[PDB]
């Protein structure tokens, strides 16, 4: 449904002849431009926060802290990858900038974007700038190339 | 004494590879790469570089097992039913085991051929009331992610309009780097009759068949273009390569009819027998089959 | 000469395979 | 679904032989005759251990959970890969564990298949008799031993 | 390789001084089997038969016969890979810290790679032992802030579907009440066919002190320890009974057999600490190394472990 | 795995074991039922009895209020042992069968508690009084539930005459069809327990 | 497969093939772009032209 | 014994742990 | 035949229980 790797199998072999517009898929993990000096952290995942803004959530105290999809004043980072077997979400701190495709709330380059309560980007605090128009992968799934530069009023 | 399947004519010798499976599935994994963004320029000092991503896909082929039952005469009761020339009760349509099995096998083979070509299983000439099959079981005509062209009803008798759609589909075809391979064409007999008219005051130099061969020869690196006529199709044309790397047929080694051990015996002279056959095993790459449908509204 | 039903089935499959190979050998496209 | 025992954390102890057959994975009937007629049909939904009805639309007819005056048979086994359901026709009689509407089913009670394929207390169309009381194997699932014989 | 990699040479020459884990005393030589995995899962299949209904009397002619059903159960064991990092001194920088009595910066708490590696390995082994005994990974004394683990990863204390007894708060000091619950649990055990095997008991030090009181006036030459050994010997077919005390436990009593067919430990061959090849280096003298380990692999049958909790409140 | 189908060999072995467990339960208790409640029992022919339901025997009942008092249980056992009537066949080994809960209660020291003497030792001495100082074996069976069963091991008093076809035996009929599924049949015979009256002691410890 | 990773050898071969496709596209058309539309082109130095441009 | 590379070194470590565990149980008397 | 097979089974069961008591020790 929303997982990075579709569970439904593919009926036919793909045609690997073209080389254009073959990166706008939801399985595309990480960032478009990645530096070797980036800080990345894994955390226990509450729900499925993949390609969404994450916030720190605390339980009673018996178990450690986890990350859940969220934004606003509670935003802590951006989830760029997830491992389903271990339920670990790779989170880039807000103190580190990031450039990649992120979930957009269901928009032209240069628009100012901030994270909502569900960890989805929306048009305007300013946190990131849209680098392209919305790309639709499903009736409700919209991704967008964005570059996040931390927090600034 | 049972005739060979005609579906052997629609494939190259290397395109068919038998597998050992009655009911189940087989999986294949294909890897692919893609470019994330524009390449990074190496000037002075920089550590942020563009990325190349990878993706994987899993293709699963389903195999189904089917059975038929037919009545025949018991072996010991044959001598009381043999006649001067014919062997078997004419009034009640009862035959010995050998004759009943042979006729039944031919009928099942015809059904097997129809499924491989048309991708569906039905016993009605209308084609309705089909048997619901499993996903990942496709034929050469119902295969998804392929080029489909539809000729308007008003232009059904206009051969130029038909050839126009063929060219449009052939343009949209994508053979990649495997173009250097022969091609196969399947047409209905009505289409085959239209293909012998002079090319279009009409010309008197070449035939529509010759033009079609040349047009296909443009994209296959001037390779052989075999044309076959099948009465199964109705106002439909199929064009696809004869390369194993693009289209491969992996049928089960038990796909063709095989007798079953269980035999129903009674106090009377009538016995029953069972035949087993397996369906499935067609694999094809995306956008490598041209399917033209002439609407007969 | 087959022994049981299982060997009979295997002999049938081999007959079909050799029948198919022969058909391509005799096929003239 | 049908066999959810594949998801387990520790080995079961196979010593007790009692109260070990009342389970959702037990497929078929408690007592089965060699001369029982079985038909397999394509199904749409989850008609396992339920009364089924014929649905006609193009495609061949398929069976789905149902009852009332539309009852055709009873599903006793199901194959997920082939999406086929083994059905005992209403003409043939059956004895086994079937799904009940709730836990208010007791011995000696006359049952009726509802529109959802579940057995409920009661005129009646078919002769279904509850041989036991409903067992709460799961929160919503209620298996009951029932002997089905013809229609009234 | 030892010529080029000093750290590899250092580990090999110091690996022999690392003490063995104490968890080995809780099992038998046949109860431990190594598997070749770091992260992932392994599966096993077990078949069980059952009787659908009462038998059928063979009288005259009958076609309807009672049926015997079968079932299968798959048990999956999960393995998780964990890692720790520690800071040490650069190999060439040691000579500027080799004091007369010791090597290492006492003011900044820096040690050579060899001594740092040994102490770090010792701490990790302590963590591994705690997990196997208790099933949880934590560093707080209260046992909170536990690292969330994958399902199908359990220890001897948290294994589900076992016999669990809870001594009330008011009877925490009453040894007879404690023994009453133990006997009730021992009855509820279901060893079944596998009973001629040695048994193992693990208790906290406070419990071990209580076990040497005279049995209750007072019974001369009879102590609660002797009563317990005899009671366990009743159900184990007069086999050996071993008693162990662990500071890791607290007001817990654990009894389980030492039979490979009921409880089997299949740890990864890389479960114990191992150095990583990646060594962080800078211009300064401080370097970093990584040690990784693997957790998981405890398989046991239902209702074969007695778990007693002495509630304090 | 999906359809719960096995080869004939493995299916047969599992089926045989379940039947043997059913046989063992019947021999001890004299009833055939698959519920843990002991209900919906198969209606058997008369003159078919087990050790726990043999009629005209000595039956003792311990009150529920004394379910955990070993002295009260031993008191009822002693009364039952007195009422036993072995007569001529008294110099014979004796057999005791107890539930696991009762078995644990036995191993506690005899009672200001004594020393070097367990309740089990006292019970063996008590039985040895009436069996002419013969062997007294004790067995624990999970099939029992708050029951103590005492009976001699002499063929003159209690005999078992099982059929030679009591243990499971395959049938020659195998149902075959066009599919891959086949059905097989297993046969077993029940009955053959003979015992003299007033030679079996059955103690039931009532639970609440 | 779950995390879309490959051994170095297979990854390098697939990467090389895609770059060669990009080089071929530039030589013919004189532009560098990944979109099928052709927009968001990489800004190149002057005196850099292909056959079509 | 001379490890050729880090992978062989890791294998030697695992064998050493296994042998040490085996030696521990052999010397254990309980 | 099957008849001899069944007798061998019953004989085999008897030998097993005879052997069981021989090796049984209380």
């Amino acid at each position: 449904a929303l997982m990075k790797n579709p569970q439904q199998d593919s009926g036919l072999l793909s045609n690997s002849i073209d080389f254009r517009d073959q990166n706008l898929i939801f399985s595309n993990s990480g960032g478009v431009c990645t530096s070797s000096k980036d800080k990345i952290e894994n955390y226990p995942a509450k729900g499925y926060p993949y390609k969404r803004g994450v916030k720190l959530s605390f339980g009673d105290g018996t178990t450690e802290l986890e990350v859940e999809a969220g934004g606003g004043d509670d935003l802590y980072g951006v989830c760029s990858d997830i491992d389903e077997f271990s339920g670990m979400a790779t989170v880039i701190p807000i103190t580190n900038n990031f450039t990649g495709y992120l979930t957009l709330k269901k928009v032209n380059p240069g628009d100012k974007l901030n994270f909502n309560q569900h960890g989805e980007l929306e048009k305007v605090s300013v946190n990131a700038i849209a680098l392209s128009k919305a790309h639709k992968l499903t009736e409700d799934l919209f991704i967008v190339l964005a570059s996040v530069f931390g927090n600034r009023a | 004494e049972v005739k060979d399947p005609i579906m052997y004519k629609w494939f190259s010798p290397d395109q068919i590879e038998d597998v050992d499976l009655q009911m189940g599935y087989q999986k294949t994994v294909k890897w692919d790469a893609f470019l994330n963004a524009n390449p990074t320029t190496i000037a002075n000092e920089v550590n942020t570089i563009s990325t190349i991503g990878f993706s994987s896909e899993v293709v699963r082929l389903n195999y189904l097992k089917l059975q038929y039952k037919f009545r025949h005469l018991k072996q010991t009761s044959e001598k009381f039913y043999t006649s001067d020339s014919y062997i078997g009760d004419i009034n009640n349509n009862l035959l010995p085991f050998a004759q009943a099995y042979k006729l039944a096998s031919s009928e099942i083979i015809k059904l097997i051929n129809h499924f491989v070509l048309t991708g569906t299983v039905s016993i009605q000439k209308d084609g309705k009331n089909q048997k619901r099959l499993l996903p990942n079981m496709y034929g050469l005509l119902n295969m998804p992610e392929q080029i489909k062209e539809e000729v308007a009803s008003g232009d059904k008798d206009k051969m130029d309009k038909i050839f126009e759609k063929i060219e449009a589909g052939l343009s949209k075809l994508e053979l990649g780097d495997e173009f250097s391979t022969p091609m196969m064409v399947i047409v209905d007999p009505a289409t085959s009759l239209k293909l012998v008219k002079p090319y279009a005051a009409a010309s008197s130099c070449e035939k529509w068949e010759d033009v079609l061969i040349q047009t296909i020869k443009a994209i296959n690196n001037r390779e052989d273009v075999y044309i076959e006529t099948s009465n199964l199709l109705k106002h439909k044309i199929l064009i696809y390569p004869l390369n194993s790397e693009l289209i491969k047929f992996k049928p089960s080694k038990y796909m063709l009819p095989t007798p079953n051990e269980q035999v129903d015996k009674d106090s009377t002279d009538v016995a029953h027998s069972y035949i087993d056959f397996v369906l499935g095993g067609l694999l094809a790459t995306r956008k490598t089959i041209l399917q033209v449908n002439i609407k007969q509204s | 000469v087959p022994i049981n039903f299982t060997e009979f089935v295997q002999a049938i499959s081999n007959t079909y395979k050799q029948r198919r190979i022969q058909f391509y050998e005799n096929l003239k496209r | 679904m049908k066999n959810p025992q594949h998801d387990a954390s520790l080995l079961s102890n196979s010593n007790e032989f009692r109260d070990k057959n009342v389970e959702f994975f037990a497929s078929g009937g408690t007592r089965t005759s060699k001369f029982d007629k079985l038909e397999n049909h394509p199904f749409l939904g989850y008609p396992y251990k339920r009364g089924v009805k014929r649905v006609i639309q193009h495609y061949e007819p398929h069976v789905e959970a149902g009852g009332g005056e539309d009852l055709y048979g009873i599903c006793i086994d199901i194959d997920e890969f082939s999406k086929t359901a083994t059905i005992v026709p209403i003409t043939n009689n059956f004895e086994g564990y079937l799904v009940a509407k709730d836990s208010t089913v007791k011995v000696k009670d006359k049952l009726i298949f509802n529109k959802d394929g579940a057995l409920e207390k009661v005129k009646a169309t078919i002769n279904a008799t509850a041989l036991t009381d409903a067992k709460q194997i799961s929160n919503e699932v209620y298996l009951v031993k029932v002997a089905v014989f013809g229609n009234k």
